[PDB]
């Protein structure tokens, strides 16, 4: 059950490509992300096509093809 | 005259507030997910985070079906800005799965650097409206909004959109309520948004906005609108 490829996309216009099997979580991915570029974790969060993902989540799962690219913005706060 | 505020609320929330383990995770909704760290932002006068704004405009979203209510998709927060600073082709796919045109009424949460605030498109009454807790202008808003739209339409229906007799417009510093502090624009933005979605006009000032942060907190965990 092979490898895709998969783009996450910061808004600070940044790609950065991954390989994975497609049935394992996101969770090594979204670390992975964190630590290499780094950045924080509990202050992000990611959206395939607007759809929130929560580390269970899997690639097969979530319907994602191959190049299929995932949103990482900053927390966001306000008045 | 709204709902009261009973013991069994009380209790619950208080015990929430209390600090320890902000990573407990406590109420998963709309693939969304709600830690006392995301719940805490209700607290006293605090800063409202994204996550209790989306799962809030969710609820109401949830609470449209509902018979004779106007139907409503709302949009994710990082709508807005990933549209306003990367285009359309950037969101284009957001919104497969969804006609945006099946709906009565469109809901847009946007943030601004240090900003909360609402756009509502209403099919209905043919115009986008924005809306400024702190009565400021942002006509511009509705004009990308408008070109959303546009291009949707091409995206998904496949012909173009009636542009003729659409109105846009923010809404005027006195024509609506007024915040008083820092800290209540995703507070106004979300019960504007709630008061709009039933068609309900306008009631609440700074004067109900404690009681709307105590009665948001319980609204979310337990998943139910009052």
């Amino acid at each position: 059950n092979d490898h895709i490829n998969l783009k996450v996309a910061g808004q600070d216009g940044s790609v950065v490509q991954f390989k994975i099997k497609r049935h394992t979580p996101l969770s090594k991915l979204m670390k992975a992300y964190c630590e290499r570029q780094g950045l924080s974790m509990r202050q992000i969060r990611f959206r395939f096509d607007g759809q929130p993902i929560n580390e269970t989540d899997t690639p097969a799962q979530l319907e994602m093809e191959d190049e299929d690219t995932i949103d990482v913005f900053q927390q966001q706060t306000g008045g | 005259e709204f709902p009261e505020i009973t013991e069994e609320m009380e209790k619950e929330i208080k015990n929430v507030f209390r600090n320890g383990n902000q990573d407990e995770v406590l109420s998963e909704a709309f693939r969304l997910t709600i830690t006392r760290k995301d719940i805490q932002t209700l607290n006293h006068l605090n800063w409202l985070n994204d996550e209790i704004i989306n799962f809030y405009m969710n609820m109401l979203m949830e609470r449209s079906k509902e018979k004779g209510l106007p139907s409503v998709h709302a949009f994710n927060t990082f709508f807005f800005t990933k549209l306003k600073t990367a285009g359309y082709q950037a969101v284009k796919r957001w919104t497969k799965k969804v006609d945006v045109f099946s709906v009565d009424i469109l809901l847009v949460p946007i943030h601004l650097g240090v900003h909360w605030c609402l756009a509502v498109v209403d099919f209905r009454k043919k115009n986008i409206t924005y809306y400024d807790s702190m009565g400021g202008i942002n006509n511009e808003a509705c004009r990308i909004l408008l070109q959303y739209l546009k291009q949707e339409s091409i995206d998904k229906k496949r012909k173009e959109f009636d542009t003729n007799g659409w109105q846009l417009f923010s809404k005027k510093s006195q024509e609506i309520p007024q915040q008083m502090n820092g800290s209540d624009c995703g507070m106004f933005a979300c019960k504007y948004a709630d008061c709009i979605t039933k068609d309900r006009p306008i009631n609440f000032t700074q004067q109900h906005m404690p009681y709307f942060r105590k009665r948001m907190v319980w609204e979310i965990l337990h998943r139910k609108l009052l």
